[PDB]
C-alpha cells in the first residue's frame, strides 16, 4: 500500500505493456501463421429449435459433454467426458441413476426409412459403456450396453438384457430379457446368470458414487482450485520422524480425502 | 520452408520472453489470474504453415478438432467431437458433406508402412457417427455407415454404401450401387433407388440442420453464466 | 565404505570431498614442514600401494553404486599419497592437482547420484537402458566414468600421468607395475557402468525423474571442466606450484 | 491501482537496490 | 420428477480442465510427453517420458491406476479406463508398457499390453485381458475379458483369433513405429508455449462487464 | 478365446511371517517374486528387477523339500547372495531367491514361506 505500492503498480503496468509488445513482435516474426488460442466457445447445455434440455439438479454433466436440444435427464444420472446427446430433430429421455460413459454418442431421427420413427428412450439404472452409439432406439430399465456397442434405429434392449462390447445391433432387433447378445451383426450368445444381473445393478450404483466426486471436482472455482493445488503439494510427501521430534501429527485435510464408497475396499 | 521455420522458432523465443515479462508485471501488481487452467483447445490448429482452410458457409462445431492442412467446402458440416488431422498428408472435404458427431478423419501418422495416403471426401457425402476414415477416398454421393472403419487405400465409388459398423480392409474398392458390411466388409446386396434418394435428401437435410446449429453456436456468450462462474463459492 | 553407504547420500557427498582437503592441508603442514623423514614417507608409500590394490579389487566386487564410489575414492587417495611419499615440490604439486580434480569429479558423480536418488537408484543394474530414457544424462555419466578411469584427454588423466611420472622419478618400478595393473582393473569396473547404460537390453526398465536446476547447472559446469580442462590447465598448475612453494617460503 | 502486499514491495525494493548497486559497483571499480 | 437447478453452468468460460485431480490422486505427466489440449486425464494416471496422448482421448483412473509407458502412444478418441478387480484375479490396473502403439478409437479397460505391441484402430481390450510382447492386433479386434494374445503373433476379428505368426522383421518394426509417432508428436509439442494467453481474453471480457 | 490368461495362472499358497496362509496367483513364465508382489506380500519397491545383480535377498523365500525337488538347483551366485544376506552368515537349506524361481504348471499348489522383510532402502 501507499506511495511505494502505487509506484510498483505503475512499473508493473509498464512491464506488462512491454511484454505484450514483445509478444506482438514475436507473432509478426512467425509470419502470423499461429492461430491464436481463444476463450472457450463450447456450451455444455445448448438450445436448438427453441428446445431446452431438462436436467435434474443432481446430475453430473461433464463440462466437455454436449447436451443439445430436447433432452431430459433424470435424478442421479451422469453424462461423462466427451459425450454428445443431440436432441435436435426428436426427443432424448434418460431415466434415473443411469450412466452414459465417456465419448458416447446419442442421437435421434426425424423420419426413419420405414415404420414409426421413435425417440431415444434410455431407462432407469442403465449402464451405457464408453464410446457407444445409441441411435433412435429404446433401452429399458436395468439393461447393460457394452463399451463400443452400436444400437441402430428401432432397436429395443429389454429389462435385464445385455449387449456385449463391440456389438453391432441391426435395425429393429429386439434383445429379450435375460440374454446377452454380441458380434457384428449382434446375435444371441447366452443367458445372463443371476450374478451378472447383480453386476449390472452394482455397475449402476458404483457410477452413481463416481459421478459425485467428478461433479464436485469439475465445479470448483479458480480460488478453490489454487487452494487445493497448494494443499496437495504440501501433503504429497511426509517426514513423520521430524514430526515426532516436534511432537505434532499432520492430518490430511478433508478436501483431499475421497468418500469411502469410491475407494477400492 | 526452412527459413520460415527458423523465423517461426525465433518468433517463439520472442513471444516466450514477452509473455514472461507480462507475468512479471502481473506479479508485481499481485495478480495470479495467469495461473488459471483454461482450455488450450483450438477448433482450427496449424502445424507451422499447414493450416485449415474452411469455407465461410461450413459449420464446424467448436469442440471439433481440425489440425493441419484440411479443406472444407461450402455447405459442409463438421459435427460435435469430430477430429480431422491432416499433417503428414492432406485431407479434403467437398461441398455439402456432413461429418457426423465423434467421427475421425485422419491420415497415417508415419510413412513407415509406405507413402502416406491423403483422405479425399467428395461432395454430398454422409459420414455416420463415430466412423473412422484413415487415408481413403470417398467419392460423391456415397454413404458411410456410422461406426464403420475405412483403412488406407480404400476407394468408395459414387453411390457406394458402407454399412454401419463395417470394417473395410486396406486397398478394398467398393463398387458403385453396392452395400458392403461386416468385419471384414463384403458385398451384401445392391443399392435400391429409394436409398439413393435418401442419400441425397439426408445430405440436404444435414446442410439445413448445420445452418440451424451454426446460428445457435454463433450467438453471443451469455454474461450471466460468466458472472455465475466468477462469483461461485 | 560402510559409513559412505549407510549415511544419507548428501552426507556421503559432503564426506567424500571436504575432509580430505582439510586433513591433507594438516598432513602437509605437520609432516612436510616437520622432520622425522624417510620413515613417514615409507608409511605413506606402503599405504598408497595397499590402498590402490584393495580399492581396485573391492570396487571390482561391488554391485551397488555408492560402495563402488567409496572404494574408488580409497584407490584414488592411494594415487594421491604417492605424491606425498616422493617428497619433492612436484610431488606436493601433483598431490594438490589430484585433490582438486578428484573433488570436481566426485562432485559431478554425486550430483548424478543425487539426481537418480529421486527414483531410489541402488544397484548398478538399475542404470539399464539409461542411454534410451535420458541420452544426455547417460553421456554425462559416461564422461565422469572415463575420467575416473583416467582416459585422456579427460581431466582424470593427470593423476595417472603423475603416478607413473613419480614411479620413474623416485625410481620405483614395483609401484609402476602396481599402477598399471590397478589402472586396468579400475578401467574395467568403470566401463562396466557404461556398458550397463548403453549396451544392455533389460526386460524391465527404471524411468528416472529429471533433475532439478541446481544439479543440472552444477553437472553442466563440471562436465565442461572434465572434458576441456587439459585445453587450458595453466591456472591450476600455477596455483598449485605457488601453494607447494608457500609451505617452506 | 496499488500493490498491497507490503513484504512483496519491500522485496521488490531490495532486488532493485541489489541490481542498481551492482551496476554502480562495476562502474566505480 | 426431473427438478432442475437454476444455478447449473450452461457455458463454462474455462472449458474442460485437462487435469482432473481426485482427492490426492493427481495425474502425472512427464515434461517431455505430449498431451493434446482437449484430452482429459483424471485420477491415477501416469504419462511417462516420450509418450503421447492425442485429441479427444480420455484416461480415467478413478477405480485403478492407468500407466502409459516410455515412448508409447494413445491415439485420437481412445478411452482408457480400469476397474477395481479383474475376473482373472490379477491386479486390475491398466498397464500400457513401452514402445506400444494404441491405434485411434481404441477402448481399453483393465488390460495389460506388454512392451513393443501394436493395437489396431477401433479395437477393444477388456478386463483382465493380456497382450504379450511383440504382438499385433488388427483393426477392429475385440478381445473378451481375460483373453490372451500370445507373444509373436498377429490376431484379429470380433472376437479376435489367431491369423499368423509374425516374422522377426515385422517384430523389429514395432518400436520403430512407436519412435516415429513420438517424432511426430514433437512437432505438436513445439506449438505450445508453457503458458497460454487466454487469461488476457478473460481479463478484457471481465473489464467489458465491470 | 482359445487363449486365456487362465491357461498361464499358477495356484500358489504363501505363509506370511505371522504364520497365516494366503492363496495367491501368478503367471507361468514369470518369477515367484512377481506373484508375491501382486498382493504386497513382498514390497515391489524393494525388488524392482528380476535380476540377480539387483538382489540383496529381499525376495528370499523358504520352501519345503517336496517343492524344492521340482525346482532347478540353486546356482553358486544364489547361495552367495543368500549366505551373505543371512544375519548369522549361515546358508538356509530351504531358502530360495524368489527372483530366481520361474513359475511353471508343475508348481501348482506349491507352499512358500515368506520371512520377515529385511531393511532395503539405503539412505
Ligand atoms: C464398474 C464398471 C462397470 C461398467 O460400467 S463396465 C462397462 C465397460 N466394459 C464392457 O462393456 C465389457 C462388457 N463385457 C463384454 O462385453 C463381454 O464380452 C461379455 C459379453 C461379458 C462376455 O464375456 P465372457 O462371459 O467372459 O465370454 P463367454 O465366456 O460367454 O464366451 C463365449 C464365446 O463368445 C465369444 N465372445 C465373448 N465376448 C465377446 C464379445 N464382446 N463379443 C463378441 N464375442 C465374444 C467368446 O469368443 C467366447 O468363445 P467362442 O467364441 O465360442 O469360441
Ligand atoms: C573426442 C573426445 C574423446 C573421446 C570421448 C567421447 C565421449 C562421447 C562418446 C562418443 C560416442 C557417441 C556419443 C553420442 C552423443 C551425441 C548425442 C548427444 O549427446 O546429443 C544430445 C545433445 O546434448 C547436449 O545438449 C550437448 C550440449 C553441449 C554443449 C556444448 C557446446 C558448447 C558451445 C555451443 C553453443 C551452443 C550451440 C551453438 C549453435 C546453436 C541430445 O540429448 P538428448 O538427451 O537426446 O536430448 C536433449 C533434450 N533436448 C534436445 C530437447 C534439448
Ligand atoms: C562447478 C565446477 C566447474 C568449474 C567451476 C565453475 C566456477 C566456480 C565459481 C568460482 C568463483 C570464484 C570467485 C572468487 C571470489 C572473488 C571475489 C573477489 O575477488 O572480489 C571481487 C568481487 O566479486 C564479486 O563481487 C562477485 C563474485 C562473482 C559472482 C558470481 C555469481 C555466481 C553466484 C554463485 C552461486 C550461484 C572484486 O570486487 P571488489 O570488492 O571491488 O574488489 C576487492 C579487492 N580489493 C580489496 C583489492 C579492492
Ligand atoms: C516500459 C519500459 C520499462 C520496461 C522494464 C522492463 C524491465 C524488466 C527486466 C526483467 C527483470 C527480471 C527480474 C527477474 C526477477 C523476478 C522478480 C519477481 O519475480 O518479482 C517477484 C519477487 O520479487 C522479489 O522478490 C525481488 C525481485 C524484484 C526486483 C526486480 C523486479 C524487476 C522489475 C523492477 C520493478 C521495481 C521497479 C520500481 C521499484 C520501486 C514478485 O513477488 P512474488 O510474486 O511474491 O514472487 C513469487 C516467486 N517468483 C519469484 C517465482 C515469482
Ligand atoms: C573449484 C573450481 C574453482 C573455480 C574455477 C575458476 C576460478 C577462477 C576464479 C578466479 C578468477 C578471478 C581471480 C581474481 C583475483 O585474482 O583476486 C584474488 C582472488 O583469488 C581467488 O579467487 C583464488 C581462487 C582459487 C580457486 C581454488 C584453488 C584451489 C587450489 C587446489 C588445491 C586443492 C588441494 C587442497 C588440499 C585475490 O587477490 P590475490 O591474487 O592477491 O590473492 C592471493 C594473495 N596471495
Ligand atoms: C606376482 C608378482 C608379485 C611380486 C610381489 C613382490 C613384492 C615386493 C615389493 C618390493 O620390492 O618392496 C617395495 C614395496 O613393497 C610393498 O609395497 C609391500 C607390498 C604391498 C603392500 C600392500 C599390499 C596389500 C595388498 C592388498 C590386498 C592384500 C589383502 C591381504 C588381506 C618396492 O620397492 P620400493 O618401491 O619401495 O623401492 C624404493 C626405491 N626408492
Ligand atoms: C569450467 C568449465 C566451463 C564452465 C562454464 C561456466 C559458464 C558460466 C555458467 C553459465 C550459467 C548459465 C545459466 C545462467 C542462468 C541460470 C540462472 C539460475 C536462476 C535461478 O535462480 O536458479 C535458482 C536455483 O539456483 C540454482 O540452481 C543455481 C545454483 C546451482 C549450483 C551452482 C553453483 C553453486 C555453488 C558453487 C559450487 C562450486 C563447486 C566447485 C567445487 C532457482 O531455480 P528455479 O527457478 O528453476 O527453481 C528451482 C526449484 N527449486
Ligand atoms: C584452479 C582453476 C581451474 C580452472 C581450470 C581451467 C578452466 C576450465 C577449463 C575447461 C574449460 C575451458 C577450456 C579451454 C578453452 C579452449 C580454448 C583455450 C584457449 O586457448 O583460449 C584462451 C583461454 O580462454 C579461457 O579462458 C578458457 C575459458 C574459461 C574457462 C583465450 O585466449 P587468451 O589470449 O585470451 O588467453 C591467453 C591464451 N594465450
Ligand atoms: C577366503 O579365505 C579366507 C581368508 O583369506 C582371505 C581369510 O582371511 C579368513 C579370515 C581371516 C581374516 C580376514 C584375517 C585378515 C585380516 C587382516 C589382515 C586385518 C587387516 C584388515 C584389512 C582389511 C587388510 C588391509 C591391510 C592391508 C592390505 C595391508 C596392511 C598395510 C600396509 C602394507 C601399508 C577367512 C575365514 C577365509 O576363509
Ligand atoms: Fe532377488
Ligand atoms: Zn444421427
Amino acid at each position: 500500500m501507499g506511495t511505494l505500492g502505487r509506484a510498483i503498480y505503475t512499473v508493473g503496468n509498464w512491464i506488462r505493456g512491454t511484454g505484450q509488445a514483445l509478444d506482438r513482435v514475436g507473432s509478426l516474426l512467425q509470419g502470423s501463421h499461429r492461430i491464436e488460442e481463444h476463450l472457450s466457445r463450447h456450451r455444455t447445455l445448448m438450445n436448438v429449435f427453441d428446445k431446452s434440455p431438462l436436467v435434474d439438479k443432481d446430475v453430473f454433466v461433464a463440462p466437455s459433454a454436449s447436451v443439445i436440444g430436447d433432452v431430459q435427464i433424470g435424478k442421479g444420472s451422469s453424462i461423462w467426458y466427451g459425450c454428445v446427446l443431440r436432441g435436435d430433430v426428436n426427443n432424448i429421455s434418460v431415466g434415473s441413476g443411469t450412466n452414459i460413459q465417456d465419448n458416447t454418442l446419442v442421437h435421434v431421427a426425424k423420419t426413419n426409412i420405414s415404420g414409426k420413427v421413435l425417440p431415444t428412450l434410455i431407462g432407469d439404472n442403465v449402464t451405457v459403456g464408453h464410446s457407444a452409439v445409441i441411435h433412435g432406439c429404446t433401452v429399458e430399465d436395468d439393461a447393460f450396453v457394452g463399451m463400443g456397442a452400436t444400437l441402430l434405429d428401432g432397436v429395443v434392449v429389454e429389462k435385464h438384457a445385455m449387449v456385449a462390447a463391440g456389438s453391432l445391433v441391426k435395425q429393429n432387433t429386439r434383445i429379450p430379457s435375460g440374454e446377452v447378445w454380441g458380434g457384428n451383426p449382434a446375435k444371441f450368445m447366452r443367458k445372463l446368470t443371476d450374478e451378472e444381473i447383480v453386476y449390472i445393478s452394482q455397475s449402476a450404483k458404483n457410477y452413481i458414487n463416481l459421478a459425485q466426486i467428478h461433479a464436485s471436482e469439475n465445479s470448483k472455482s479458480f480460488e478453490q482450485i489454487e487452494v487445493e493445488r497448494a494443499l496437495r503439494k504440501k501433503y504429497a510427501r511426509k517426514d513423520e520422524d521430524y514430526d515426532s521430534m516436534l511432537g505434532i501429527t499432520r492430518e490430511t485435510p478433508p478436501e483431499l480425502i475421497l468418500p469411502d464408497n469410491v475407494l477400492p475396499g | 520452408g526452412t527459413l520460415g521455420r527458423a523465423f517461426y522458432s525465433v518468433g517463439f523465443w520472442i513471444r516466450e520472453t514477452g509473455q514472461a515479462l507480462d507475468r512479471l508485471g502481473c506479479r508485481l501488481q499481485g495478480k495470479n489470474y495467469f495461473r488459471e487452467q483454461l482450455s488450450r483447445h483450438r477448433t482450427l490448429m496449424n502445424v507451422f504453415d499447414k493450416a485449415p482452410i474452411v469455407d465461410k458457409e461450413a459449420f464446424v462445431a467448436p469442440s471439433a478438432s481440425v489440425i493441419g492442412d484440411v479443406h472444407i467446402g461450402r455447405g459442409s458440416s463438421i459435427w460435435y467431437g469430430c477430429v480431422l488431422r491432416g499433417d503428414v498428408n492432406t485431407v479434403s472435404v467437398g461441398s455439402g458433406t456432413n461429418i457426423q458427431d465423434n467421427s475421425l478423419v485422419h491420415v497415417a501418422k508415419s510413412n513407415l508402412s509406405g507413402k502416406v495416403h491423403p483422405t479425399i471426401i467428395g461432395d454430398n457425402v454422409t459420414i455416420g457417427h463415430s466412423a473412422v476414415l484413415h487415408g481413403c477416398t470417398v467419392e460423391d454421393e456415397t454413404f458411410i455407415g456410422m461406426g464403420a472403419t475405412l483403412l488406407d487405400g480404400v476407394v468408395v465409388e459414387k453411390h457406394g454404401m458402407v454399412a454401419a459398423g463395417a470394417l473395410v480392409r486396406q486397398n478394398t474398392r467398393i463398387p458403385s450401387g453396392e452395400v458392403w458390411g461386416g468385419n471384414p466388409a463384403r458385398f451384401l446386396r445392391k443399392l435400391t433407388d429409394e436409398e439413393i434418394a435418401f442419400i441425397s435428401q439426408s445430405a440436404t437435410n444435414y446442410s439445413n440442420l448445420a445452418q440451424a446449429h451454426a446460428a445457435e453456436n454463433a450467438k453471443p456468450l451469455n454474461v450471466i453464466e460468466f458472472e455465475k462462474v466468477l462469483r461461485k463459492k | 565404505p560402510d559409513i559412505y553407504e549407510g549415511s544419507p547420500t548428501p552426507v556421503t557427498a559432503f564426506l567424500s570431498i571436504a575432509p580430505k582437503i582439510s586433513i591433507f592441508a594438516n598432513i602437509l603442514r605437520v609432516f612436510i614442514y616437520g622432520s622425522y623423514g624417510a620413515t613417514l614417507q615409507q608409511i605413506f608409500f606402503f599405504c598408497s600401494i595397499a590402498s590402490m590394490i584393495l580399492g581396485a579389487l573391492a570396487a571390482m566386487a561391488q554391485t551397488k553404486v555408492k560402495r563402488l564410489l567409496a572404494y574408488s575414492s580409497i584407490g584414488h587417495v592411494g594415487y594421491i599419497c604417492i605424491g606425498f611419499s616422493c617428497g619433492t615440490i612436484e610431488g606436493i604439486q601433483s598431490l594438490l592437482i589430484g585433490i582438486f580434480i578428484y573433488a570436481l569429479m566426485t562432485m559431478d558423480a554425486f550430483a548424478i547420484v543425487l539426481a537418480l536418488r529421486q527414483t531410489r537408484v541402488k544397484y548398478i543394474a538399475d542404470l539399464g537402458a539409461l542411454a534410451k530414457t535420458n541420452p544426455i544424462l547417460a553421456i554425462t555419466f559416461s564422461i565422469t566414468m572415463f575420467s575416473y578411469a583416467g582416459i585422456p584427454p579427460l581431466a582424470g588423466f593427470c593423476s595417472k600421468f603423475y603416478l607413473f611420472f613419480a614411479a620413474l622419478g623416485c625410481g620405483a618400478y614395483f609401484l609402476a607395475l602396481v599402477g598399471v595393473v590397478t589402472s586396468v582393473i579400475g578401467c574395467f569396473y568403470y566401463i562396466r557402468l557404461v556398458k550397463r547404460m548403453f549396451f544392455d537390453t533389460p526386460r524391465t526398465w527404471i524411468l528416472y525423474e529429471p533433475m532439478d536446476r541446481n544439479k543440472s547447472l552444477l553437472l553442466a559446469m563440471t562436465s565442461f571442466f572434465i572434458t576441456l580442462f587439459l585445453l587450458y590447465p595453466s591456472p591450476l598448475f600455477s596455483v598449485t606450484h605457488q601453494m607447494a612453494l608457500s609451505l617452506y617460503l | 491501482k496499488v500493490s498491497e502486499d507490503k513484504n512483496r514491495n519491500y522485496a521488490v525494493v531490495a532486488g532493485v537496490v541489489a541490481i542498481v548497486g551492482s551496476i554502480g559497483w562495476y562502474l566505480k571499480a | 420428477q426431473v427438478t432442475p437447478s437454476p444455478d447449473r453452468v450452461k457455458w463454462d468460460y474455462r472449458g474442460q480442465r485437462q487435469i482432473i485431480p481426485l482427492g490426492q490422486w493427481l495425474p502425472k505427466v512427464a515434461v517431455d510427453a505430449y498431451v493434446a489440449p482437449n484430452v482429459v486425464l483424471a485420477g491415477q494416471v501416469t504419462v511417462w517420458d516420450g509418450s503421447s496422448v492425442w485429441n479427444g482421448a480420455v484416461l480415467r483412473g478413478d477405480l485403478n491406476k492407468i500407466t502409459v509407458g516410455f515412448c508409447s502412444n494413445v491415439q485420437e478418441r481412445c478411452v482408457v479406463h480400469a476397474a477395481w478387480s479383474s475376473p482373472t484375479g490379477l491386479p486390475a490396473q491398466t498397464l500400457i508398457d513401452r514402445y506400444v502403439t494404441v491405434g485411434a478409437y481404441s477402448l481399453l479397460r483393465s488390460c495389460t499390453i506388454e512392451p513393443e505391441c501394436i493395437i489396431g484402430q477401433h479395437s477393444i481390450l477388456m478386463e483382465g485381458s493380456l497382450v504379450e510382447t511383440r504382438s499385433i492386433l488388427e483393426a477392429g479386434s475385440v478381445l473378451p475379458p481375460g483373453r490372451r494374445i500370445p507373444s509373436g503373433e498377429l490376431w484379429g476379428g470380433n472376437p479376435a483369433r489367431f491369423i499368423r505368426t509374425l516374422t522377426n522383421e515385422e517384430t523389429l518394426e514395432i518400436p520403430k513405429l512407436a519412435v516415429a509417432i513420438n517424432h511426430l508428436s514433437g512437432d505438436y509439442f513445439s506449438e505450445f508455449l508453457p503458458y497460454s494467453t487466454i487469461y488476457l481474453e478473460v481479463e478484457k471480457f471481465k473489464k467489458s462487464l465491470g | 478365446g482359445s487363449k486365456k490368461v487362465s491357461d498361464r495362472i499358477v495356484k500358489l499358497s504363501a505363509i506370511d511371517p505371522d504364520g497365516y496362509k494366503q492363496d495367491i496367483i501368478g503367471l507361468s513364465g514369470q518369477t515367484l517374486l512377481r506373484a508375491l508382489t501382486h498382493t504386497g506380500l513382498i514390497d515391489p519397491a524393494s525388488h524392482r528387477l528380476d535380476d540377480i545383480e539387483a538382489c540383496s535377498a529381499e525376495c528370499e523365500v523358504q520352501i519345503a523339500e517336496e517343492w524344492l525337488e521340482k525346482l532347478p538347483p540353486r546356482t553358486y551366485d544364489e547361495e552367495y547372495v543368500l549366505k551373505r544376506s543371512s544375519r548369522s552368515r549361515i546358508l538356509n537349506k530351504h531358502s530360495r531367491l524368489g527372483c530366481q524361481v520361474v513359475l511353471t504348471q508343475e508348481l501348482q499348489g506349491m507352499v512358500v514361506a515368506v520371512p520377515e522383510a529385511k531393511p532395503w532402502d539405503i539412505p
